[PDB]
RNA sequence: GCUAAACCUAGCCCCAAACCCCACCUUACUACCAGACAACCUUAGCCAAACCAUUUACCCAAAUAAAGUAUAGGCGAUA
RNA sequence: GCUACCUAAGAACAGCUAAAAGAGCACACCCGUCUAUGUAGCAAAAUAGUGGGAAGAUUUAUAGGUAGAGGCGACAAACCUA
RNA sequence: CCUCCGCAUAAGCCUGCGUCAGAUACUGACAAUUAACAGCCCAAUAUCUACAAUCAACCAACAAGUCAUUA
RNA sequence: GCCUGUUUACCAAAAACAUCACCUCUAGCAUCACCAGUAUUAGAGGCACCGCCUUCCUUAAAUAGGGAUGGCUCCACGAGGGUUCAGCUG
RNA sequence: UUAAUUUAUUAAUGCAAACAACCUGCAUUAAAAAUUUCGGUUGGGGCG
């Protein structure tokens, strides 16, 4: 027989069912939407069309991303979209030679970063690319708040994003307590990234974490039927008395 | 001389092919899953 | 080599045969020297009523009239047990009517059930 | 960062379709390793006097190592962002 | 050759044939002579003249090439200034 | 020379999830699930109090707190 | 494999410890060292190789009484149960150490050279040049690691600045801070060389087993060979 | 005339449509004590190339057509 | 769960001779020299006699470990469920 | 007339010559192995424990031999 | 072949492998093997205990047997491989 | 194996990278390997 739906649509169908359906709409949209990460390990084509020299004709060109492997250690650090390149090479760089398995790994450093919004220093395993990205963003907080999930590619990065966004959304006085002017200065500096707290609560959550959060939100010990029946009987008696 | 390679002992049988040892590794879990898919009456030993 | 027969306590070596039971609920514990201490409270005490003068019998006369099955429900129990008092006190704090906020503190807790049968 | 390139060209996938990769498309050649590029300089605005660099409010091109290890972590300098440049310009014109 | 491709189920063209032979529409195949560019300094002028010529193929060679190419290569092409336009057709041929 | 090789010493607990280092947010742990899952944060369980009290599951207090403990060391 | 090292005891003790044989096997269960297996069951006596270990709430040089000198199954040297103050410990016995002898363990680097009596431990700075020593540390307080086998004896070759040159029994020179402690004299059981095993069974008792396939590389053992250079290829195997 | 011989539905195949009490991870099916190990990481090769060594189609997210075309390729098998 | 090696903790080894023994003769036990039988056999390696060892580098029960280009091997390319 | 046989434990097996009724130690039904033997243990924390065995007394050694208790 | 042992489970038990003994090579050192060891140690390879010096006879007939760093020395042992006296025997 | 092809992996170095350790990339040399082959004629083989 045949399945009614293609097997690759089964995850989407599951998302449209059960507790995953009760998940908030903005989070579901964030999961569903997929954007290609910024090129890191390959040089993108300049344009969509190119004059190939062999025949001098205008041919379409596409940027096919290199498959990158992110070891679980990366989720505890901030690699600027950089990861392991698991691929193959031709020995001596000629196709008529042997084909060898080759793994390119990034150079990882341990660095300490201070987050203004969190008023905390984090020691993070990092790459030179991540340092450059932080410099381009003018600080760790800006880098975390600007970089989308795909380019950030770090569970720790997305947790930092959620923390900063929650801090901004709540305007939490725990940021430099006893220094309200400094706290307001920080919030004003990072004002443009502020989002509603109901949305910031779900930023960077994996699907399983979001399911657990929703289950905790909607878990309620059942109301005893005594209370329901008492309320119903009192309402009915009120109606009878009025009529 | 040969043929009696089976020298039974329930301790060895359970420790070698039992449910707990099967579940102790992902490969053995897939063993049990294959037996369940086939419909084996005896999943483990 | 027998994969199909049920695993019982009759099958393994001495340690296996001693360790496995037959479903009987535990009655106590084992101390040093394998001395078994039997806890009285762990032993199910049969609460057998006095049947002297009881009129009901194992069977019912066929002369009894037929009736329609009406399984008891929470709504029916509330109506027949709480609704009268509720009405009489409303015409004139739910613990007075029987409701208890929590089962903790009771001997026979309804959930999680902590009594036999 | 290691930058690689396919030896074998990938056929065009289309508009909404995704490219289909085969065994030969996993063969890469290293076109460049960014770590071997010549070092560039970081633009920073100083906040406190620092020996042999500057005093305060002056844009300085410092080695990235110094900028990221000493100046910025210790607060001796701030990123040369447009906002920081504007603030220090107002400071200069108010002095 | 591939009689049924794995992606379309179609018959494939041996591109080695296309890179080497010209098909006149009537069914004639034209080719260059082997070695026409090789070691010309040691070849007599008559041999070089023979080698510089465009030459027809056998009936069986033509049949093989027809089998090795698909119908696309056997169509009428109305190129602008094709040097072989006059040769694309046969005239005054008896059987 | 120290006695007791590392491989026999008690294994160091796994590093805490980075989610616990971020001040403003409550980590999502498998405490609510009442069982371990590998894709959720590991809960920080408060120490359990009713444990070392039952006679058959008793833990003696440290020697310092015993009634007859004395700073002067007798030789028995 | 479910291998846990037997070396799990944390507190020093005089009681011999039940040690598990390895058979030459890793924690992975595969043979790592060949030729090991079986032999007489042995108990391990924890040796205190830090001779200058003043007792708790105590300090300074201390003396110790040699309770006894015993054969040790786990060593070529025989060991000495030695007691000081209110503690007992196993140490490596020197050549002429006897029951009832007295041993000095000092950390005092005297300005003059201390009279080197066999068996006592002094910092290498305090010993005369040319004295025979054993149980030599590499760093101050590290614990003895060198010159520990039966009958071995290094020589205090030189002392300059805070550094002493020791001649190890392999006749190799070693540089050690003069504050590191060593004991005077040669290690006991000096006749360990002259012992004749006599029969294969005695080695089997000692726990050495005949083992083959000791290399596990393709082709087994292969001695190193000189690979000729291209100019020399013409003369490698000149026929007669 | 023995052994046999015969039978027709038990079901199955391909489509379409539709999205589908108690016990038991310890020696499973075992009422009832100090956890913490908790997962992630290119398929390879057969085979074709009449050997083989680069190479040799493989759930793709609209069929058809463009088109076995452009391209790729020990520029060859083939893709 | 055979076998090879190893780990933990067991067990067995009469009698005589000799005297603390990889000692002698020789039971149990282990093996397998030679011969015969058997050769779809009792047996996919057995039987009978003979023979070697038999307090040791011995034999052996139990549980555990090492896994396939790997293990293990007192090297026979031996053994790792005929 | 014959037997390194037998009886027990272990391990293994799992009702596999008990009774009855039908068949030619098979089928079905009914029955049965009763704990003292054996297994299933220990409330912990600390701290303790050099001194073999071999009739363990002499003699004899080397291959140096778990015995874990107490406040 | 020093010896006791080991081996081709199922055609080879041996002179083969191991083995004490000796030689060579490698390694100056800690918390999972080696090793809770430390050059009189550990790992690997070789070699072989040890010790020393540097034509005749047999039969009557005998292709059989025995005798006139290496070279040597066989104490003992062997279901090893040859030869022999005597005896015994279908 | 002094057949051909490699060095992916380890081990050394060297150069860059991160400021000695550790680690990444690129080279060179080895170890260990890996993959693959065995033209034709002459009774066979050697040398031809
Ligand atoms: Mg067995
Ligand atoms: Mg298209
Ligand atoms: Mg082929
Ligand atoms: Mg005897
Ligand atoms: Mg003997
Ligand atoms: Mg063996
Ligand atoms: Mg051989
Ligand atoms: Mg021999
Ligand atoms: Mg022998
Ligand atoms: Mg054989
Ligand atoms: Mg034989
Ligand atoms: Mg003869």
């Amino acid at each position: 027989p045949l399945h009614k739906y293609p097997v690759w649509l089964w995850k989407r169908l599951q998302l449209r069912e059960g507790i995953c359906s009760r998940l908030p709409g903005h989070y579901l949209r964030s999961l569903e939407e997929e954007r290609t990460p910024t090129p890191v390990h390959y040089r993108p084509h300049g344009a969509k069309f190119k004059i190939n020299p062999k025949n001098g004709q205008r041919e379409r060109v596409e940027d096919v991303p290199i498959p990158i492997y992110f070891p679980p250690e990366s989720q505890r650090g901030l690699w600027g979209g950089e990861g392991w390149i698991l691929g193959q090479i031709y020995a001596n760089n000629d196709k008529l030679s042997k084909r060898l398995k080759k793994v390119w790994k990034p150079q990882l450093f341990e660095r300490e970063f201070y987050s203004e919004i969190l008023d905390k220093k984090f020691t993070v395993t990092v790459t030179m690319r991540t340092l450059d990205l932080i410099d381009e963003a003018y600080g760790l907080d800006f880098y975390i708040l600007k970089t989308p999930k795909e380019d950030l590619c770090s569970k720790f990065g997305m947790d930092l994003k959620r923390g900063m966004l929650l801090r901004l959304a709540r305007q939490d006085p725990q940021l430099h307590p006893e220094d309200p002017e400094r706290r307001a200065a920080i919030y004003d500096k990072y004002k443009e990234f502020a989002i509603p707290e109901e949305e910031a609560e779900w930023v960077g959550l994996t699907l399983e974490e979001a399911i657990e959060k929703q289950r905790l939100l909607e878990e309620k010990d059942p109301v005893p039927l005594f209370k329901i029946y008492v309320a119903e009987l009192i309402q009915q008696l009120q109606q009878q008395a009025l009529s | 001389a040969r043929g009696n390679e089976y020298q039974p002992s329930n301790i060895k049988r359970k420790n070698k092919h039992g449910w707990v040892r099967r579940l102790s590794t992902p490969a053995g879990v897939q063993v049990i899953l294959r037996r369940m898919l086939k419909g084996r009456k005896s999943l483990s030993h | 080599a027998d994969r199909m027969s049920k695993w019982t306590s009759k099958r393994g070596p001495r340690s296996f045969r001693g360790r496995k039971g037959r479903g009987a609920k535990g009655i106590g514990f084992l101390t040093s020297g394998w001395r078994f201490v039997q806890i009285k409270e762990m032993v199910p005490e049969f609460v057998v009523p006095d049947l002297t003068g009881f009129k009901l019998k194992p069977y019912v006369s066929y002369l009894a009239p037929e009736s329609e099955e009406t399984p008891l429900t929470a709504a029916q129990l509330f109506s027949e047990a709480v609704a009268p008092a509720i009405e009489k006190d409303f015409k004139d704090n739910l613990e007075k009517y029987g409701f208890e906020p929590t089962q903790e503190g009771k001997l026979f807790q309804l959930y999680p059930r902590n009594f036999l049968r | 960062t290691v930058i690689v390139e396919r030896w074998w060209k990938v056929p065009l996938a289309g508009e909404g379709r995704k490219p289909r990769l085969h065994r030969r498309h996993r063969v890469y050649k290293l076109v460049e390793d960014t770590k071997h590029r010549p070092k560039e300089n970081l633009e920073l605005i100083l906040t406190q006097s620092v020996e042999n660099v500057g005093v305060r409010g002056d844009l300085v091109s410092v080695k990235k190592s110094l900028g990221r290890n000493r100046l910025l972590p210790q607060g001796l300098a701030v990123y040369a962002s447009p906002e920081n440049k504007k603030l220090f310009e107002e400071e200069k014109l108010l002095r | 050759l591939t009689y049924f491709s794995a992606r379309k189920g179609k018959r494939k063209t041996v591109k080695a044939v296309i890179d080497r032979f010209l098909r006149l529409h009537c069914g004639l195949w034209v080719r260059r002579k082997a070695g026409y560019k090789k070691k010309l300094w040691k070849k007599t002028p008559a041999r070089k003249k023979r080698l510089r010529e465009f030459v027809f193929c056998n009936k069986t060679q033509s049949k093989l090439l027809d089998k090795m190419t698909t119908s696309f290569w056997k169509r009428r092409n109305w190129y602008v200034d094709d040097p072989y336009q006059k040769y694309h057709d046969r005239t005054n041929l008896k059987v | 020379y120290e006695w007791g090789v590392r491989s026999t010493r008690k294994s160091e607990p796994p590093p805490l999830d980075r989610v616990y280092e971020i001040p403003g947010l409550e980590p999502i742990t498998f405490a609510g699930k009442m069982h371990f899952v590998p894709w959720l944060a590991r809960p920080i369980f408060p120490p359990w109090d009713r444990g070392y009290k039952d006679p058959r599951f008793y833990r003696s207090p440290p020697l310092h707190e015993h009634p007859l403990y004395k700073d002067q060391a007798c030789y028995i | 494999a479910n291998f846990v090292s037997w070396k799990s005891r944390t507190k020093y003790t005089i009681t011999p410890v039940k040690m598990r044989k390895s058979g030459g096997r890793d924690h992975t269960g595969r043979i790592r060292v060949h030729g090991i297996g079986g032999g007489h069951k042995q108990r391990y006596r924890m040796i205190d190789f830090l001779r200058f270990r003043p007792e708790e709430t105590k300090s300074g040089p201390f003396e110790e009484k040699v309770i006894q000198v015993r054969y040790d199954p786990c060593r070529s040297a025989d060991i000495a149960l030695v007691a000081g103050g209110s503690r007992k410990r196993w140490i490596i016995a020197t050549e002429n150490m006897q029951a009832g002898d007295t041993i000095l363990n000092s950390n005092h680097i005297g300005r003059m050279a201390v009279a080197a009596r066999e068996g006592d431990a002094h910092p290498l700075g305090a010993l005369p040049v040319g004295t025979l020593i054993n149980n030599v540390e590499s760093e101050p307080g590290r614990g003895a690691q060198y010159i520990r086998a039966a009958g071995t004896c290094g020589v205090l070759l030189r002392k300059v600045n805070g550094t002493a040159i020791i001649q190890l029994p392999s006749k190799r020179q070693m540089q050690v801070l003069e504050t590191c402690v060593a004991t005077v004299g040669r290690v006991s059981n000096v006749d360990h060389n002259k012992r004749v095993i006599g029969k294969a069974g005695r080695n089997r008792w000692l726990g050495k087993r005949p083992n083959s396939g000791r290399w596990h590389r393709k082709g087994g053992w292969a001695g190193r060979k000189i690979r000729p250079l291209p100019p020399m290829k013409s003369y490698v195997k000149l026929p007669s």
